[PDB]
Protein backbone atom coordinates (compact mmCIF):
# COMPACT_ATOMS: atom_id res chain seq x y z
CA UNK A 1 0.00 0.00 0.00
CA UNK A 2 2.80 2.33 0.91
CA UNK A 3 4.51 0.44 -1.83
CA UNK A 4 1.63 0.63 -4.32
CA UNK A 5 1.42 4.29 -3.45
CA UNK A 6 5.03 4.96 -4.29
CA UNK A 7 4.47 3.09 -7.42
CA UNK A 8 1.38 5.08 -8.21
CA UNK A 9 3.33 8.27 -7.58
CA UNK A 10 6.19 7.22 -9.87
CA UNK A 11 3.97 6.18 -12.76
CA UNK A 12 1.95 9.34 -12.41
CA UNK A 13 5.02 11.51 -13.03
CA UNK A 14 6.03 9.65 -16.15
CA UNK A 15 8.09 6.92 -14.58
CA UNK A 16 11.81 6.52 -14.81
CA UNK A 17 12.31 9.33 -17.31
CA UNK A 18 9.85 11.75 -15.78
CA UNK A 19 10.85 15.37 -15.88
CA UNK A 20 10.42 15.78 -12.16
CA UNK A 21 13.22 13.34 -11.39
CA UNK A 22 15.72 15.70 -13.00
CA UNK A 23 14.42 18.47 -10.80
CA UNK A 24 14.70 16.36 -7.76
CA UNK A 25 18.29 15.46 -8.70
CA UNK A 26 19.10 19.08 -9.54
CA UNK A 27 17.76 19.93 -6.10
CA UNK A 28 19.93 17.34 -4.41
CA UNK A 29 22.95 18.88 -6.04
CA UNK A 30 21.90 22.31 -4.82
CA UNK A 31 21.63 21.08 -1.25
CA UNK A 32 25.11 19.56 -1.65
CA UNK A 33 26.79 22.82 -2.62
CA UNK A 34 24.89 24.54 0.11
CA UNK A 35 26.26 22.04 2.63
CA UNK A 36 29.84 22.63 1.55
CA UNK A 37 29.42 26.36 1.75
CA UNK A 38 27.88 26.08 5.16
CA UNK A 39 30.70 23.83 6.21
CA UNK A 40 28.35 21.12 7.27
CA UNK A 41 30.32 18.91 5.01
CA UNK A 42 34.02 19.64 5.17
CA UNK A 43 37.21 18.09 3.90
CA UNK A 44 39.84 19.31 6.23
CA UNK A 45 41.40 15.86 6.95
CA UNK A 46 41.35 14.79 3.30
CA UNK A 47 43.21 17.98 2.43
CA UNK A 48 46.08 17.59 4.89
CA UNK A 49 49.53 17.33 3.21
CA UNK A 50 50.02 13.95 4.96
CA UNK A 51 46.78 12.59 3.53
CA UNK A 52 46.61 14.07 0.04
CA UNK A 53 48.52 11.13 -1.50
CA UNK A 54 45.97 8.73 -0.02
CA UNK A 55 43.18 10.03 -2.24
CA UNK A 56 42.74 8.38 -5.60
CA UNK A 57 40.95 11.46 -6.92
CA UNK A 58 41.92 15.00 -6.10
CA UNK A 59 38.31 16.12 -6.13
CA UNK A 60 36.85 13.36 -4.02
CA UNK A 61 37.58 13.75 -0.28
CA UNK A 62 35.73 12.26 2.63
CA UNK A 63 33.61 14.52 4.77
CA UNK A 64 35.15 15.26 8.17
CA UNK A 65 31.81 14.81 9.95
CA UNK A 66 31.36 11.14 9.00
CA UNK A 67 34.86 10.05 8.04
CA UNK A 68 36.25 6.70 9.05
CA UNK A 69 38.88 7.05 11.71
CA UNK A 70 41.40 4.30 11.82
CA UNK A 71 42.98 3.54 15.13
CA UNK A 72 44.27 0.00 14.58
CA UNK A 73 48.02 0.11 14.66
CA UNK A 74 47.68 3.66 15.83
CA UNK A 75 49.97 2.57 18.67
CA UNK A 76 52.72 2.19 16.15
CA UNK A 77 52.60 5.42 14.25
CA UNK A 78 49.93 4.56 11.69
CA UNK A 79 47.86 7.36 10.33
CA UNK A 80 44.14 7.41 11.15
CA UNK A 81 43.36 8.43 7.62
CA UNK A 82 41.49 6.62 4.91
CA UNK A 83 39.30 8.04 2.13
CA UNK A 84 36.06 6.63 3.42
CA UNK A 85 32.89 7.63 5.26
CA UNK A 86 30.26 5.97 7.44
CA UNK A 87 26.68 5.92 6.23
CA UNK A 88 23.76 5.29 8.56
CA UNK A 89 21.50 2.28 8.15
CA UNK A 90 17.70 2.28 8.35
CA UNK A 91 17.92 1.71 12.13
CA UNK A 92 20.24 4.71 12.62
CA UNK A 93 23.33 2.52 13.10
CA UNK A 94 26.54 2.75 11.08
CA UNK A 95 25.48 0.17 8.55
CA UNK A 96 27.83 1.01 5.67
CA UNK A 97 31.34 2.08 5.03
CA UNK A 98 31.57 3.89 1.67
CA UNK A 99 35.17 4.09 0.51
CA UNK A 100 37.39 4.46 -2.54
CA UNK A 101 39.19 1.78 -4.56
CA UNK A 102 42.41 1.19 -2.53
CA UNK A 103 45.69 2.41 -3.97
CA UNK A 104 48.90 0.35 -3.81
CA UNK A 105 50.03 2.34 -0.78
CA UNK A 106 46.59 2.34 0.92
CA UNK A 107 46.06 -1.41 0.62
CA UNK A 108 47.18 -1.80 4.21
CA UNK A 109 44.80 0.94 5.35
CA UNK A 110 41.93 -0.74 3.61
CA UNK A 111 42.60 -3.91 5.58
CA UNK A 112 43.03 -1.98 8.80
CA UNK A 113 39.55 -0.68 8.12
CA UNK A 114 38.18 -4.12 7.42
CA UNK A 115 39.73 -5.52 10.58
CA UNK A 116 39.06 -2.64 12.97
CA UNK A 117 35.34 -2.51 12.23
CA UNK A 118 34.89 -6.28 11.91
CA UNK A 119 33.62 -6.08 8.34
CA UNK A 120 32.35 -9.47 7.09
CA UNK A 121 31.30 -8.36 3.63
CA UNK A 122 32.74 -6.06 0.98
CA UNK A 123 30.85 -5.04 -2.11
CA UNK A 124 33.00 -3.77 -4.96
CA UNK A 125 31.23 -2.02 -7.79
CA UNK A 126 34.18 -1.44 -10.14
CA UNK A 127 36.97 -3.31 -11.83
CA UNK A 128 40.74 -2.96 -11.35
CA UNK A 129 41.00 -1.79 -14.94
CA UNK A 130 38.33 0.18 -16.74
CA UNK A 131 38.83 1.31 -20.30
CA UNK A 132 42.32 2.65 -19.90
CA UNK A 133 43.12 2.75 -16.66
CA UNK A 134 43.76 1.51 -13.22
CA UNK A 135 40.76 2.21 -11.07
CA UNK A 136 41.28 0.00 -7.99
CA UNK A 137 44.21 -2.06 -6.61
CA UNK A 138 43.64 -5.75 -6.15
CA UNK A 139 43.36 -6.13 -2.41
CA UNK A 140 42.16 -9.70 -2.48
CA UNK A 141 44.22 -12.88 -2.69
CA UNK A 142 44.32 -15.01 -5.75
CA UNK A 143 44.03 -18.76 -5.82
CA UNK A 144 47.71 -19.75 -5.52
CA UNK A 145 48.63 -16.34 -4.36
CA UNK A 146 48.33 -14.99 -0.80
CA UNK A 147 48.33 -11.24 -0.43
CA UNK A 148 50.38 -9.76 2.32
CA UNK A 149 50.39 -6.17 3.62
CA UNK A 150 51.84 -5.25 6.89
CA UNK A 151 50.78 -7.81 9.41
CA UNK A 152 47.82 -8.95 7.31
CA UNK A 153 47.81 -12.08 5.19
CA UNK A 154 44.88 -12.60 2.85
CA UNK A 155 44.13 -16.03 1.43
CA UNK A 156 41.67 -16.96 -1.19
CA UNK A 157 39.61 -19.93 0.12
CA UNK A 158 37.23 -20.19 -2.81
CA UNK A 159 35.70 -18.20 -5.55
CA UNK A 160 32.69 -18.65 -7.74
CA UNK A 161 30.57 -16.62 -10.10
CA UNK A 162 27.32 -15.98 -8.40
CA UNK A 163 26.15 -15.03 -11.88
CA UNK A 164 27.40 -13.48 -15.10
CA UNK A 165 28.24 -10.06 -13.61
CA UNK A 166 29.10 -10.98 -10.05
CA UNK A 167 32.09 -12.72 -8.55
CA UNK A 168 31.99 -13.98 -4.98
CA UNK A 169 35.29 -14.39 -3.25
CA UNK A 170 35.63 -16.16 0.04
CA UNK A 171 38.67 -14.83 1.85
CA UNK A 172 40.39 -15.64 5.07
CA UNK A 173 42.26 -12.86 6.76
CA UNK A 174 44.91 -13.23 9.35
CA UNK A 175 46.17 -10.70 11.71
CA UNK A 176 47.96 -11.36 15.01
CA UNK A 177 47.23 -15.07 15.16
CA UNK A 178 43.58 -14.45 14.48
CA UNK A 179 41.54 -15.44 11.44
CA UNK A 180 38.26 -14.09 10.11
CA UNK A 181 36.22 -14.91 7.19
CA UNK A 182 35.54 -12.07 4.76
CA UNK A 183 33.34 -12.34 1.68
CA UNK A 184 33.86 -10.02 -1.24
CA UNK A 185 31.30 -9.46 -3.96
CA UNK A 186 32.48 -7.79 -7.15
CA UNK A 187 30.17 -6.47 -9.80
CA UNK A 188 32.00 -6.66 -13.12
CA UNK A 189 30.00 -4.56 -15.56
CA UNK A 190 28.91 -1.40 -13.94
CA UNK A 191 30.27 1.66 -15.51
CA UNK A 192 31.16 4.62 -13.64
CA UNK A 193 28.54 7.46 -13.94
CA UNK A 194 26.27 4.78 -15.23
CA UNK A 195 24.03 1.92 -14.34
CA UNK A 196 24.22 -1.90 -14.63
CA UNK A 197 19.45 -4.44 -12.47
CA UNK A 198 18.45 -8.02 -11.57
CA UNK A 199 22.01 -9.03 -10.76
CA UNK A 200 22.69 -5.99 -8.64
CA UNK A 201 19.71 -7.09 -6.54
CA UNK A 202 21.13 -10.59 -6.41
CA UNK A 203 24.36 -8.98 -5.22
CA UNK A 204 22.54 -7.23 -2.39
CA UNK A 205 20.59 -10.34 -1.40
CA UNK A 206 23.74 -12.41 -1.37
CA UNK A 207 25.57 -9.72 0.67
CA UNK A 208 22.71 -9.65 3.16
CA UNK A 209 22.68 -13.49 3.40
CA UNK A 210 26.51 -13.57 4.17
CA UNK A 211 26.33 -10.76 6.61
CA UNK A 212 23.73 -12.43 8.79
CA UNK A 213 22.91 -10.72 12.01
CA UNK A 214 25.36 -8.44 13.57
CA UNK A 215 26.08 -4.87 13.81
CA UNK A 216 29.25 -4.70 11.72
CA UNK A 217 29.01 -2.32 8.75
CA UNK A 218 29.04 -3.47 5.15
CA UNK A 219 32.03 -2.18 3.22
CA UNK A 220 30.96 -0.69 -0.10
CA UNK A 221 33.43 0.70 -2.63
CA UNK A 222 33.84 1.63 -6.24
CA UNK A 223 36.76 3.53 -7.77
CA UNK A 224 36.09 6.79 -5.94
CA UNK A 225 33.41 5.38 -3.68
CA UNK A 226 30.67 7.82 -4.82
CA UNK A 227 28.34 7.02 -7.67
CA UNK A 228 28.17 3.25 -7.84
CA UNK A 229 28.81 3.03 -4.10
CA UNK A 230 25.85 5.29 -3.25
CA UNK A 231 23.56 3.39 -5.55
CA UNK A 232 24.44 0.14 -3.81
CA UNK A 233 23.99 1.58 -0.32
CA UNK A 234 20.74 3.27 -1.26
CA UNK A 235 19.36 0.05 -2.73
CA UNK A 236 20.25 -1.89 0.38
CA UNK A 237 18.81 0.81 2.64
CA UNK A 238 15.47 0.80 0.79
CA UNK A 239 15.37 -3.01 0.59
CA UNK A 240 15.87 -2.97 4.34
CA UNK A 241 12.98 -0.54 4.74
CA UNK A 242 10.94 -2.81 2.62
CA UNK A 243 11.75 -6.09 4.37
CA UNK A 244 10.81 -4.52 7.63
CA UNK A 245 7.63 -2.88 6.31
CA UNK A 246 8.47 0.59 7.38
CA UNK A 247 7.94 2.40 4.13
CA UNK A 248 6.26 5.53 5.21
CA UNK A 249 3.19 6.88 3.61
CA UNK A 250 5.06 9.87 2.11
CA UNK A 251 8.11 7.81 1.15
CA UNK A 252 10.67 9.95 -0.64
CA UNK A 253 13.68 8.84 -2.65
CA UNK A 254 14.78 12.49 -2.66
CA UNK A 255 15.20 12.36 1.11
CA UNK A 256 17.04 9.07 1.21
CA UNK A 257 19.59 10.17 -1.41
CA UNK A 258 19.81 13.56 0.24
CA UNK A 259 20.80 11.87 3.51
CA UNK A 260 23.36 9.71 1.65
CA UNK A 261 24.96 12.75 0.02
CA UNK A 262 25.26 14.25 3.45
CA UNK A 263 27.49 11.42 4.55
CA UNK A 264 29.61 10.59 1.48
CA UNK A 265 30.34 13.10 -1.27
CA UNK A 266 28.43 12.37 -4.49
CA UNK A 267 26.89 9.21 -3.00
CA UNK A 268 24.54 9.11 -5.99
CA UNK A 269 26.53 10.79 -8.68
CA UNK A 270 24.43 11.29 -11.79
CA UNK A 271 20.89 11.98 -12.81
CA UNK A 272 21.06 8.72 -14.71
CA UNK A 273 21.88 6.81 -11.53
CA UNK A 274 19.08 8.69 -9.76
CA UNK A 275 16.55 7.52 -12.31
CA UNK A 276 17.86 3.95 -12.18
CA UNK A 277 17.35 4.09 -8.40
CA UNK A 278 13.70 5.03 -8.78
CA UNK A 279 13.27 2.20 -11.18
CA UNK A 280 14.99 -0.34 -9.04
CA UNK A 281 12.87 0.68 -6.09
CA UNK A 282 9.78 0.24 -8.24
CA UNK A 283 10.77 -3.26 -9.11
CA UNK A 284 11.58 -4.20 -5.60
CA UNK A 285 8.08 -3.14 -4.79
CA UNK A 286 6.22 -4.74 -7.68
CA UNK B 1 42.80 13.01 -12.42
CA UNK B 2 39.48 14.26 -11.16
CA UNK B 3 36.49 11.93 -10.87
CA UNK B 4 33.91 14.69 -11.38
CA UNK B 5 33.83 16.86 -14.53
Amino acid sequence: DSARSFLERLEARGGREGAVLAGEFSDIQACSAAWKADGVCSTVAGSRPENVRKNRYKDVLPYDQTRVILSLLQEEGHSDYINGNFIRGVDGSLAYIATQGPLPHTLLDFWRLVWEFGVKVILMACREIENGRKRCERYWAQEQEPLQTGLFCITLIKEKWLNEDIMLRTLKVTFQKESRSVYQLQYMSWPDRGVPPDHMLAMVEEARRLQGSGPEPLCVHSSAGCGRTGVLCTVDYVRQLLLTQMIPPDFSLFDVVLKMRKQRPAAVQTEEQYRFLYHTVAQMFC
Amino acid sequence: PEYLT
